């Protein structure tokens, strides 16, 4: 039971830090040491930097370093270039009971010149070849749809505010709205399909697909091909979570087989179950191999 | 007929009726000092049909300093000024019949010859004959519009009198507003409620008509007067007798004529109707009136102006003013200082004020012959007393004449100030009409003529065009396509041979900053901006703020205009202004739900650009990245997800090869735009479709469209197809002749043409009224298989040569007629408007809106620019903050408002310390100098502790970063990663606030030098 407390204590040192992104010669020729979404826009940005932008970024960095969300269910990881500011990257752990349970999701975030006038650009890179539409708000390419980002439907009050809105609120909204136990119903018209066996059955299909995709990319590909930015952190996280990973994957195998009882959607559930079992065997090999980092 | 290519910008200001009135206009002007010449130039540029110029005096050497056409030869020959300047002014406008006259004017002179003219202007005239002429003109039927104006030193007078009644046809140049009605109640008076997102924007007593009202169908075509109830509601009279309201309805503004009454000149001397230009001193214009009348009395009594420094003359003028004020109704206290300064500067002539008042008088003349705008009623006075007020009590030797071409200005401002002006180094950016007339004013002022320092720098990348000839008066038709700056410079040497001027053909922007570096900025003294856009203004303002130099700016919009003054250590900057971002038409509104003419115009413009500029460029870029059709086929066979290859193949498979195929392509595009898309949208949303609440979907602002059947006999369809076929043949490089555009040939082609039928589809309509531009739908299997089949069939047809693989890209030409872009866009916009039951727009209005053409007139330019030059003198004099006056004007009212410029705001930082935009802290350093040393040096030098440092976009040190205390120990010459470009680097610092957790308070920019 002390696992949760040790989890909080250890990786709080690992929530907030900086890692080096930009590589240049003394002539300013821009290159990058890792994979990032907005390579071109870093070089194509205007260098008349507004002091308000930098001060807001510094204050937000202080606020994150002091108050990052942290729980083995849901957590937020902050890394930024050690030298530049607007380039940004996040890592998010999926809460329990969700098809994203205990997976991790790396993000690429950019800040425009006019910031805080406009919300920062956000995009998920854990989509795995950019083919998995993990959420109605998260398409295959990884586009992030939220009202606060002005990328999702909603009222202007729910949308961006240059003065009141903060990136920590954006991260909290991501955790509370995207990584949910009912992502199928997130799309408009599917919350209306709730209360019917057809809607619940389609939710079963979607959530099983999301489960197997998370096991494939967010765990297996995140440990076998980790980004160097969060490479050590993700390994420590999965080492501490290895037991619950086995319990969760066994529970998912049992539950996805319950959905497999259906004749046709249960066939898709059987395909997802086969993929889940394959990735579970692979992750079990990894957990057996993985020592304390 | 109106020369559109010459007059379009002025047309957008005045309207064709105004020019048609001026096609019959005859105007007489007498008195050819600087003021008369400026007024004549303005009127000739405007395009008055016939102008009769007049003077009875001969050219003095003194007159050379007040004229930009006369020469020393004219003075030598003692030629009369009128016919002397007649030669040059004839070049300004061939369409204007310019004549001359020299009949002496006196009490016995018969005035019957003036009957042919509609407006008569007098300058330098004695008051009793002004009164007699005013009596004569007002007794005529129709009365002759009377205007008198004079300039004496730093003072000016303007008066107008249009008879007992003057008709005004238009009270404002703005378009009649249209407001969408949300609800109207049945009451006495009925309460009209607009769509309350947008304000009422109207006033009580205004006049409206209504259309497309449902429920109260009796209000269709109803005509009511209004009374404002709220910023979102108003009443139009009884509606209780009407039927209940259901939906719809648009309130349309109705323009109503008016009549303004003018009094006789003599009776207007008492109880004068004065227009206030400074609401803080409304008493001043009456004092100016009294002082001017006293000066007139002195001139009448002694037949001469008061001499500078003549105490007896000043005392007599003060006595006369005191006596006259006692005969006035109000009897205000006579401003002895104003009288003293008038006596001091009586004999002088200050040219910029003369130009400004001349422009104002020219606009008053324009009003007098058209009724297009509400005129002045009746007196106007302008002052330059601020300049002399800062001089305290100088002595006459500064202002005494010395025999040069600047004695008139010397009598106004003093010799030392003239020397300061001659030593000025002035950098002017942009060479619009403002630039040309400013250079003319500088030539008149002798600015930048001294051998040692005085230099004028100008630059502009644009070339001269016919449309610019209307207001950029320096240029001529044979100067077309020549550089603006070079020709403008060449013309100015004629005005003044002593000028020292350099010209450049360079756009001013960060890429050209190397030429205009900070060393160039240091060599300058004042910077003048004549730009037409905001971003260049921002860039110039930032540069001059970084270089600590004064800046002046002016904007012109029709009759409206304004002036901006920026002085180091005294005022704000242009980059202080945060005017809101402009309107954005929603993507859904433009693509699917246009409610206004401008929406269809914008849609047509965007479609034209996409069809003929964007897509051909994309095709050429694709066939430059990829070289062989078989190569692309091999790529896509191996699963290459090439970008836009599907659309490229779709375009190539639709490439016409003869004129008939081009015409049929145009016809099918017509069908797609105007029947298929409308049918698809109506399939998604029938007329009776309703919202979730059951309310109407096709209700305000959603206007329901209607598909249109093609007919070649329709002129709109004929023009649209002709222009579309011409443009497509240009892009596809298919040659053709003008005979192919004949309706007979089009009919013959159309008889062969067959039209594909419409089909409904489930393409999702983006009804979201705040929707942004979406992304593309991914490539379906149909797309790639059709692409493969079509590229294979193109290879079979051998349509794979470089001519097939590249096309012509057409630019957006907006002024020429032969390109036909204007015709095509107007036709498309009219068709789309007709679809949504929206009134079609004419060619000229479409050209105005689509080209974003600013309606402009040279008179407003000269008016604002006289004030700009005046403020340039004050900037040269180094006067305190009080002297500088920001100003705004709207000649349509007319109205002028002087106001103090915005004071610089002291940015309090901590413990009573403060900084300003006119501040940039510096620190000299060394090779071993560290970041801790830098922080300690800043703390010691400015008494405040730094918290965090940033190099541009790049973080240098932040306390809450891991191990960044080591960065403090690191040396500048290594951590900064300096370039060899500078001896220094620029950076930003913030400082600790008093309250913990507050964002660190930003300070001024800080520059660290690498050496001492
Ligand atoms: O690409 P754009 O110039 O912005 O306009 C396109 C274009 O219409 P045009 O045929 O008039 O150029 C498309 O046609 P193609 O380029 O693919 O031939 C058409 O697509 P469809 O062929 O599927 O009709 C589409 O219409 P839509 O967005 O309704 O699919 C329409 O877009 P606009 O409505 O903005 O003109
Ligand atoms: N950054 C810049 N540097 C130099 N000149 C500039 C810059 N931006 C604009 N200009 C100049 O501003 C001038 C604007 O002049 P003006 O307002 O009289 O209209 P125009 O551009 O000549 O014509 P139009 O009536 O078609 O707009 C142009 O001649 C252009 O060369």
């Amino acid at each position: 039971k002390s696992l949760e407390e040790k989890y909080v204590a250890v990786m709080k040192k690992l929530q907030f830090d900086t890692f080096e992104m930009v590589s240049e010669d003394e002539d300013g020729k821009l290159g990058f040491k890792v994979n990032y979404h907005y390579m071109s826009q870093v070089k194509n940005a205007n260098d008349a930097n507004s002091a308000a932008r930098a001060r807001r970024l510094a204050q937000e960095a202080v606020t994150l370093s002091t108050s990052l969300p942290l729980s083995s269910s849901s957590s937020v990881f902050v890394r930024c270039d050690e030298e530049r500011l607007d380039i940004m990257k996040v890592l998010i752990t999926g809460p329990a009971d969700t098809p994203y349970a205990n997976g991790c999701f790396e993000f690429d975030v950019y800040f425009p010149q006019d910031y805080p006038s406009s919300p920062p650009l956000v995009n998920l890179e854990t989509t795995g070849g950019h083919s998995v539409r993990f959420n109605p708000n998260l398409y295959n390419d990884g586009k992030v749809c939220l009202s606060i980002l002005n990328t999702w439907h909603g009222r202007p009050e729910e949308k961006w505010n240059p003065q009141t809105s903060s990136f920590l609120q954006v991260l909290v909204s991501v955790q509370s709205l995207i990584l949910v136990a009912e992502p199928y119903f997130n799309e408009p018209g599917y919350e209306r399909s709730r209360g019917t066996p057809s809607g619940t059955q389609s939710s079963r299909e979607y959530d099983g697909n999301i489960r197997q995709a998370t096991v494939k990319w967010a765990m297996l590909e995140q440990i076998r091909n980790p980004s160097p930015c969060f490479k050590e952190v993700i390994h420590k996280h999965f080492y501490l979570k290895r037991v619950e990973i086995m319990a969760q994957c066994e529970e998912w195998i049992a539950d996805i087989q319950q959905y497999s009882s259906d004749k046709r959607v249960g066939r898709t559930m059987s395909h997802h179950a086969a993929a889940l079992k394959r990735h579970t065997a692979q992750l079990r090999e990894e957990l057996l191999k993985l020592p304390c980092p | 007929e109106i020369d559109d290519a010459l007059y379009s910008r002025q047309r957008y200001v005045l309207g064709d009726t105004a020019m048609q009135k001026m096609a019959k206009s005859h105007v007489f002007l007498s008195g050819m000092g600087g003021l008369g010449l400026e007024i004549a130039k303005n009127l000739v540029l405007a395009g008055i049909k016939a102008v009769t110029i007049h003077d009875t005096e001969k050219c003095q050497a003194w007159d050379l300093g007040t004229n930009f056409f006369l020469s020393e030869d004219d003075v030598v020959n003692k030629r009369n000024r009128a016919e002397a300047v007649l030669k040059h002014i004839a070049e300004l406008n061939p369409y204007v019949h310019v004549t001359s006259s020299s009949v002496p004017f006196n009490e016995t002179t018969d005035l019957s010859f003036l009957d042919k003219y509609q407006c008569v202007v007098l300058t330098e005239m004695k008051l009793p004959l002004q009164k007699k002429i005013n009596d004569f003109c007002r007794s005529q039927c129709p009365p002759i519009k009377f205007i008198s104006a004079d300039v004496h030193g730093i003072w000016s007078r303007l008066f107008c009198d249009f008879g007992d009644e003057f008709e005004v046809l238009d009270t404002t140049g703005e378009e009649p507003k249209e407001i969408f009605i949300s609800n109207i109640t049945q009451a006495n008076p009925g309460i009209v409620t607009c769509l309350e997102n947008h304000p009422h924007k109207l006033e009580t007593g205004q006049f409206l008509t209504f259309r497309e009202i449902n429920g109260m169908t009796g209000l269709n075509g109803s005509i009511q007067q209004i009374t404002v109830i709220s910023p979102f509601s108003f009443s139009i009279g009884d509606t209780t007798e009407l039927e209940p309201y259901l939906h719809g309805g648009i309130a349309v503004q109705v323009k109503t004529p008016k009549t303004v009454f003018f009094e006789s000149l003599e009776r207007q001397l008492k109880h004068p109707k004065c227009l206030i230009v400074d609401f803080s001193n409304p008493e001043a214009p009456l004092e100016i009136h009294t002082a001017m009348l006293a000066l007139d009395q002195f001139q009448e009594k002694y037949s001469r102006k008061p001499n500078v420094g003549c105490q007896q003359d000043s005392e007599e003028l003060l006595k006369l003013a005191t006596s006259i004020s006692e005969t006035l109704e109000e009897k205000p206290d006579v401003n002895a200082d104003i009288v003293h300064w008038l006596s001091w500067t009586a004999q002088g002539f200050l040219s910029p004020l003369a130009a400004a008042v001349g422009g104002v008088a020219s606009q008053e003349v324009l009003k007098a012959v058209t009724g297009k705008f509400s005129p002045l009623c009746q007196w106007l006075y302008l002052e330059a007393a601020d300049i002399v007020e800062s001089l305290g009590k100088p002595e006459c030797e500064e202002f005494l004449p010395r025999g040069d071409r600047y004695d008139a200005l010397r009598a106004c401002i003093g010799d030392t100030l003239c020397q300061k002006l001659q030593n000025l180094n002035i950098f002017l950016v942009g060479c619009g009409a403002i630039g040309c007339e400013m250079l003319k004013n500088f030539a008149l002022l002798g600015v930048g003529t001294s051998k040692e320092k005085g230099m004028i720098t100008v630059t502009d990348p644009d070339l001269i065009e016919k449309s610019n000839l209307n207001r950029q008066f320096l240029f001529r038709p044979h100067h077309i396509q020549k550089p603006k700056s070079y020709t403008a410079a060449d013309a100015t040497l004629k005005i003044n041979s002593q000028i020292k001027i350099d010209a450049h053909l360079n756009k001013v922007c960060p890429t050209t900053e190397t030429i205009y570096n900070d060393e160039f900025y240091t060599k300058q003294d004042v910077i003048i901006t004549a730009l037409d856009n905001v971003e260049a203004r921002r860039y110039v303002d930032s540069r001059c703020l970084a270089n600590l130099r004064p800046l002046l700016d002016s904007g012109t919009m029709g009759t409206k205009g304004h002036t901006e003054v920026i002085v180091p250590h005294l005022t704000e900057s242009y980059n202080s202004h945060r005017d809101p971002p402009e309107e954005e038409i929603p993507f859904s509104t433009l693509k699917s739900f246009p409610a206004a003419i401008e929406h269809t115009i914008q849609w047509a413009r965007d479609k034209f650009e996409s069809s003929f500029s964007h897509k051909p460029s994309l095709f050429n870029k694709f066939w430059q990245t990829y070289s062989s059709a078989e190569e692309v086929l091999q790529k896509i066979q191996s699963g290459h997800s090439l970008e836009g290859c599907f659309q490229v193949i779709k375009l190539l498979s639709r490439r016409p090869r003869n004129w008939s195929q081009c015409v049929e392509l145009a016809r099918l595009k017509f069908e797609k735009y105007f029947n298929h898309k409308a049918l698809q949208l109506l399939h998604c949303f029938p007329l009776d479709i309703r919202l979730k609440d059951g309310s109407l979907f096709w209700q305000s602002p959603k206007r329901p469209p209607s598909p249109i059947k093609f007919d070649l006999n329709e002129p709109l369809h004929l023009s649209f197809l002709q222009n579309a076929a011409k443009l497509y043949a240009t892009v596809y490089c298919i040659p053709f002749a003008e005979e192919d555009l004949s309706a007979d040939a089009l009919l013959n082609i159309l008889s062969e043409v067959k039209i594909q039928e419409f089909k409904p589809s489930n393409k999702v309509v983006q009804t979201d009224e705040t929707a942004r531009k979406p992304d593309h739908v991914p490539i379906s299997s149909e797309d790639e298989r059709n692409a493969i089949f079509q590229l294979e069939k193109a290879i079979l047809s051998n349509e794979a040569t470089k001519s097939d693989l590249q096309m012509a890209v057409l630019s957006f030409e907006k002024d020429d007629d032969h390109n036909g872009h204007i015709d095509f866009i107007t036709a498309a916009s009219n068709l789309r408007a007709k679809m949504y039951s929206i009134e079609p727009a004419d060619r000229f209005k479409t050209k105005r809106i689509a080209g974003k053409i600013i309606p402009a007139i040279a008179t407003t330019t000269a008016t604002v620019s006289g004030l700009v030059a005046l403020e340039m003198i004050k900037v040269t004099g180094g006067y305190p903050f009080e002297a500088y006056k920001n100003c705004f004007l709207n000649l349509a009212i007319p109205i002028v408002v002087f106001t103090e410029t915005t004071e610089v705001r002291k940015t309090k930082i901590r413990n009573g310390i403060s900084f300003t935009i006119w501040d940039r802290w510096t620190v000299h350093g060394k090779e071993d100098f560290t970041l801790l040393d830098f922080i300690n040096a800043v703390k010691e030098k400015y008494g405040i502790e730094p918290t965090m440092v940033v190099q541009g976009v790049k973080m240098l040190y932040v306390p809450v970063m891991p191990g960044h205390a080591k960065r403090l120990k690191l040396t500048m010459h290594k951590l900064v990663k300096p370039t060899t470009e500078k001896k220094y680097v620029d950076l930003t610092v913030s400082f600790a606030p008093d309250i913990d957790g507050d964002e660190d308070l930003p300070g001024p920019p800080v520059r660290y030098y690498f050496s001492h």
